[PDB]
RNA sequence: GCAGGUUUCCACACCAAACAGCGUUGAAUGUGGGUCAACCGACCGUGAGCCAAGUGGUAAGUUCACCGAACAACCAAAGCUGCCU
RNA sequence: GGCAGCCAAGGCAGAGCAUCGUUGUGUAGAAAGGGCAUGGACAACAGCUGAUCGUGUUGGGAUUGAUCCCGGCUUGAGGCGUUGCCCA
RNA sequence: GGCAUAGGGGUGAAAGGCCAAUCGAGCCACCUAGUAGCUGGUUCCCUUCGAAGUUUCCCUCAGGAUAGCUGGGAUCCAAUGAUGCAA
RNA sequence: ACCAAGGAGUCUAAGGAGCUUGCCAGUCGGAUGGCUUCCAAAACCUUGAGGCGUGGUGAAGGCAACUAUCCUUCCAGAUGGGGCUAGUCUCUGCAUGGAACGACCGGACCCGAAGUCCAGUGGACAGGGUUUCGAGUGCUUGCAAGGUCCUUGGGACCCGAAAGGUGG
RNA sequence: CUCGAUCGGCUUUCGUUGGAAUCCAGCAAACCCUGUGGGCUAUGGAGCAGUUGGCUGUGUCUCGGUGCUUCCCAGUACCAAGAAGAGUCCUGGAAUGGACCCACGAAACAGGGAGACUGUCCCGUAUGGCUGAACCGUGUGCUGGGAUCACUGGGAUGUGGCUGGCUGUAUCCCCGAGUAGAGUGGCUUGGGACUGCAGUUUGAAGAGUGACGUGUAUCCGUCACAAGGUGGCAUACAGACCUGGGACCGAUAGUGCACAAGUAGAGUGAUCGAAGGAUGCAAAGAACUCCGCGAAGAGGGUUAAAAGUCCCUGAAGCCGCAACAGGAUCGGUGGUGUGCAGUGCUGUAU
RNA sequence: GUGACCUGGCGCACAUGGAAUGACCCACCGAACUUAAGCAUAUCACUCAGUGGAGGAACAGCAAGCAACCUCGAUUGCUGCAGUAAUGGCGAAUGAACGAGCAGGACCCACGGCUCUUCCUGAAAAUGGGCUU
RNA sequence: ACCUGUUGUGGUGGAUGUCUUGGCCCAGGUUCUGAGGAAGGACACAGCAGCCUUGCGAUACGUUCGGUGAUACGCAGAUCUUGUGAUCUGGACAAAGGAACAGCUUCGAACGCAACUGGCCAGCAAGGGGUCCCCCCGAGCUGCCUGUGCGCCAGUGUUG
């Protein structure tokens, strides 16, 4: 947004263009340029660049797979950072009762006696103010993740569930690999209600167990 | 230009597509692709609550072939019914079946039977289906409706029949297997194809033949 | 799309919070009720007002006691019965407290303050 | 949008309450053909 | 006294803020004042020139054309005067 | 690179472990060779912080090196860092 | 003092003079971040490999394309020492 | 002259050659369609035309890859089998490279058009020969996504003309 | 003035409803016959003849419902928004920090503020309430039952009208001209013996015409009916206003402008066009004393701190001062190996 | 007897128009830098600049259309056709459309995708008109 | 003393770190100006005000009314409190009632004609004031193109 012209040769300055006009104190100087001050930066970032990234859809169903055997092999909810000290069995599965539950005292109840609750106290203390001008573009804290409560249906244990910090809620009609391995990192607890269980295989369309090496 | 193997460019970017300081640009960005199709969504979910007790499309469309012959099996949905498929079906007023949603298409006609009897047995298939309410809400009540059909309008989301494509994904289906025919053994296809090639290409010679035949009658 | 008026961004609650005008910050301005109070009323937090009674609660004067006597709500201060500073000379002035930290002692009970305890005690 | 604006600004003000308004929520008329009758009839037993 | 300046005019306070290539001073700074018209001038027309109008030109606005009571046109521009009323 | 004489070690199969052998210049250029470092997203460190963050300054130690860690002082939060990965 | 002549245009007893310190085509904004085979700059470390100024064609001779030299990725094979004794 | 802060191979369409991943004669399908306070414009779903691939060749008219137990041939060659022997024989023959084809598909020649046949306007192929061509086939080497190094159009690694134009 | 219709982001608009008081008219207001208005709208129509259906004020006497108000009886509702500023203690200027046993909310752990790091301090959030607008409690409202009123469906039977389909006819139905096209010239297009447009000359048919991507002539076929007009939807939207967001920038960045920025300033003008954020928790903004003309300065204070209206921090470069170490020589900066002084660090046997 | 029309004028009354708007739109007008390693047709580009006019959208729009099919059936937008057919010192380069799949085919438009004029009818569509109420 | 150096300290300087009522970007909605005077430009207007204000217009940082409900504030000064009631807020802005709808200098499309003029002390004129006249002030009307209507006309245009 400037007039600015280069004042060429047989001057004792730079060749860059300079503000044209005078009595001021932005007559004269640099403009149009990267290396100058006030003009324009290297490249300046289109509105057109590829934001976006496509998988083939085999591909993504492959990935929600790996993801839920790592979420059933316990040696990994654990090195993912998991406290299984109260966890009984991995894969977690729980009475349908629940996905009608209408409190957050009743899914605390429910977390506490199956032993999801240590991971979720965990993250309640751990929340804090985002490091470093995250928490200023209104990302305000740094949440970690706790445990995956995947319900058979929109039901009632959605509400209940939602307060509870680090528990994310989701349901094996549409399972979000952004939640069954955040950060790209694998091994997150799960605990999947009993429907959702007897479903998961029949909605991901596995027939076979895969005979992998050893 | 490459120092390589690589094609010839043909890159076709010389006309300032680019949104620059200068320019305005020649790109269109769809990012309101997302936001649009929830958009499209509520506003065709507010399409049926306007014309609720109806389909959410509304008018019967005609079933048609496609057009050419690389999709002259394809069949798909026209614009409206031909007004001698209505008047098989037994309407004679193209005012009145619009009324009561039936769409009508006096640009079409029928060029063959075929169509004709598949429109008119989808337009008697509606008007079956079909409860009409009637005006005013407690006069004359037409046959088939049963006074809780008024109670219980049930707005479908598709309109009762198959898709479209499955008129023709049905004609294409073979037979069981069959004994030949003694026509099919004696017949050569091959021959039969470059023969009536050739005769579209033999027609003026196919003349001067029999004008040199009757000359020589002559002498 | 998240709807309209309930948007949690900083840059416009800040601004917001830094232009409210004064029918705005006597809202933003509110204490907590004793328990007293609290149970007399059925209503948990009021607007503060001149002329009622608070208990400081926090702050450098914590556990002080007075009635206010003005709402700077330009300043989002409430001045206070009693708390007073001695200027470089002799001069007393009064300390500015954000009425957060103070709650409330007694009411002036107004026409309008009782209405508003009778509207927000009426469970609902 | 550089001067006074002593009347655009109060279309503006005008219009930006609107749409604040259609925003909340869709406009309905107070009286349309529905209502017209029943209303004035009220209103006349009401003073009469 | 013109053009230009636009309060620099005057008085008081003030120079330990700074300016005046000093500083009890100033066209500085701060405050407060001051410019009176039938007779001096603009205003009245007219000159060179211009505008609208009238008409024309242009894809179209125009810093498009014409200013023609020496001098135009494609033009129905005398709206005023005397008596009766 | 566990089906090993035993301990110690190693134990991430393009890693690691043991022995032996060869070879070390380099402009332009290159490395599907290996790393240091900066802003931010997604995750982990139940990471640190008013018993004083970050910046900076001055000493010390580590490193072939990019650079890293610490003590002192300033300073006082309108906080910061380590690891994986992704967007620049 | 007033008014008139404006940029490829004005005006000039002509110097290509003069048209706001600007003139062999004023200035101002935009096309425009014009194009440049040309000049200058091109931001961390270590390890390893490592050139060419020659061929042909080019309105070609300060440049290119083309072989050559230079790096990397490989594929099919080949080749590839080492037990102190005692048990 | 000095110090500080800024400062130059970037994104995009199409493409090339490696590498990674998934599927396979298929693959992809986020134009669009079904769902569900914010998150979510996400995730999920196969309604999907179609893109690329499965066939090439001819200017075109057009035509279209032989082989009935299996199998194109040859040279080198990875494995493996059966005998045998520290001499050492047979069978298998992948990949790759070269050659060939009495092979075949399409085009171009020459001698012919004999011979068989019929959806019969006399038309359809057919035979034998060639210093013949193809970006041909000979048990389909495909699709999609990501990543690296690059190419061309774009400001195009950053800065840089004297100029040209439009309007004032 | 009534009467009707229409309108509500509203306060109207229209009407051959009728009436009164009046004025023009006088073969009869004024435009208009150089045509206002009706019928049809080419997969059809009009006329005529006949049939089969439906919409409508219906005159008239039947029956039920919905409700505008009012009255009774009975029940319900009238809007906000949870949870320790817990008993304490410690640090701190200030607890949201830390310690002790016990506490709680969550459909609310989105946010923002507050003397520091909060789910339980404040606003809010989730949820709820409204959206007949009334968001109100000795006043109402809603529902249900009952009653009066207000209003509209089902049957009489003259209508006033209409109007769809079907059959038959002997009757017939006229479609946009300086236009389309052509010669030529020029622009345009992928459109190529010319896609479209425009000037000019020329200029049809309508017993047909146009298009069918090689100019022409001859036959045939398919589709459509130009030279008049309306016409919503899916569509575009860098401005400006109302919103929600962001892997964006973070004061040399991001708009030229985070601020009294299109401002100060420059140019006769067209135009050009900056620099410029942060005291503190709170002004508590530095009382009083000495000295001086005074500013300062020396004390003495505020405060957690001067953080001192130049105010978060305060780098490098450069400079003053003090201490110490040296000082002729490109005999240099730098490197090397020692040394000598000063100065740290690490380890350290009996 | 001093008119009736036609065609022009002047004044008055009641009204439209005018001007503005860093996005989009409609009609015109209209470059050159650039690219072609020069340059002139070509390219940038039927773009920038310039003129005029708007609306919440504008423009287009129920065929004197597509096609050659087993036809379709307003226009518009997207996917794709397709970097193809074709144009081009056949150089640099440029470059569609239909088929087909969608959105739309509710709504503040409609004689529910038409109608004016032609054509048929026809005593202007019938108890004068105006100002107040 | 001067120079060079190294520390400590003090200045000059404003880099760094942290933040931000700001920008930029994407999505959605609207586009709502004007001869009844727009957009812009002037001159005015505050007890102490210069600037700024999408403040305002001689009713001049504001008037009526509604919502709220005790402030506003840099000083002062009288109004204001279970209330015609401080302040803030709402397009002069809600009332469902055709109830209610104030005012707005001046140039500007800019409108009587001009204008570098507050000129012609314009024409006409309701009214107000000083004394039938006369004098001063003076609301309001007078712009063009186009459309319709009304009034007056013009023509060796056609006719009677």
């Amino acid at each position: 947004k400037h007039s600015a012209e280069s004042w060429g040769t047989g001057r004792a300055v730079a060749r860059i263009p300079r503000i044209s006009g005078g009595g001021t104190h932005r007559s004269g100087q640099g403009a149009f340029g990267n290396m100058c001050r006030g003009g324009r930066m290297f490249a300046p970032t289109k509105v057109f660049r590829k934001w976006h990234a496509k998988v083939p859809r085999k591909v993504r169903r492959l990935a929600v797979r790996a993801a839920l055997a790592a979420s059933a092999i316990p040696a990994l909810v654990m090195a993912r950072g998991h406290n299984l000290e109260d966890v009984p069995e991995i894969p977690l599965v729980v009475p349908n009762s629940v996905e009608a539950l209408e409190k957050t005292k009743d899914a605390v109840k429910l977390l506490k006696d199956i032993g999801a609750y240590h991971d979720v106290e965990k993250v309640a203390a751990t929340k804090k103010v985002r490091v470093g001008k995250g928490k200023r573009r209104n990302r305000r804290y740094c949440v970690r993740k706790g445990p995956l409560v995947v319900l058979s249906k929109r039901c009632e244990a959605q509400r209940a569930f939602r307060n509870l910090p680090g528990v994310d809620i989701n349901f094996v009609s549409a399972l979000n690999l952004l939640r069954l391995a955040p950060g790209g990192h694998i091994g997150r607890l799960i605990v999947f209600t009993e429907d959702a269980f007897n479903q998961l295989d029949k909605v991901l369309k596995v027939d076979t167990i895969e005979g992998l090496p050893d | 230009v490459k120092k390589g193997n690589a094609p010839v460019p043909n890159a076709h970017f010389h006309k300032h597509w680019n949104p620059t300081g200068s320019q305005k640009g020649h790109v269109r960005c769809f990012f309101k692709q997302g936001p649009q199709k929830k958009i499209r969504r509520a506003r065709r979910q507010k399409k049926a609550a306007a014309v609720f007790p109806r389909p959410v499309k509304g008018p019967l469309r005609p079933i048609v072939h496609c057009k050419s012959q690389r999709f002259n099996m394809k069949t798909r949905l026209g614009r409206g019914f031909t007004t001698l498929e209505l008047k098989t079906a037994g309407l004679t007023d193209r005012r009145y079946a619009r009324t009561i949603g039936i769409s009508v298409d006096r640009r079409r006609r029928n060029h063959c039977e075929e169509s004709l009897a598949l429109n008119a047995e989808r337009i008697k298939t509606y008007l079956s289906k079909l409860v009409l309410f009637p005006l005013k809400a407690g006069k004359k009540l037409p046959e088939g409706v049963t006074e809780e059909d008024i109670k219980n309008p049930v707005q479908s989301k598709q309109d009762g029949f198959p898709k479209a494509s499955s008129y023709g994904k049905n004609a294409l289906k073979p037979e069981a297997p069959r004994k030949l025919t003694d026509q099919e053994k004696k017949r050569l296809t091959f021959q039969f194809l470059r023969k009536v090639q050739r005769d579209t290409k033999m027609v003026g010679k196919r003349i001067k033949r029999k004008a040199k035949k009757e000359a020589k009658a002559a002498k | 799309v998240n709807k309209v008026g309930k948007s949690g961004d900083r840059r416009k609650a800040r601004k917001s919070y830094f232009t409210a005008p004064s029918h705005v910050r006597r809202v933003i301005m509110s204490a907590r009720l004793s328990k007293d109070l609290r149970q007399k009323y059925k209503v948990k937090s009021l607007p503060i007002r001149k002329e009622d009674e608070v208990k400081v609660k926090r702050g450098s004067h914590k556990g002080r006691d007075g009635k206010v006597i003005a709402c700077y709500r330009l300043k989002y201060a409430v001045h206070i019965d009693k708390i007073t500073r001695e200027k470089a000379n002799g001069q007393t002035v009064q300390i500015g407290i954000h009425p957060s930290n103070v709650e409330i002692t007694k009411l002036k009970l107004d026409k309008d303050r009782k209405k508003l305890l009778e509207t927000k005690g009426r469970r609902k | 949008g550089t001067g006074r604006m002593r009347h655009m600004k109060n279309v503006l003000k005008k219009a930006a309450v609107r749409q604040r308004q259609d925003q909340v929520a869709p406009h309905q008329k107070r009286k349309t053909a529905e209502n017209r009758k029943k209303f004035a009839l009220s209103r006349k037993t009401k003073l009469a």
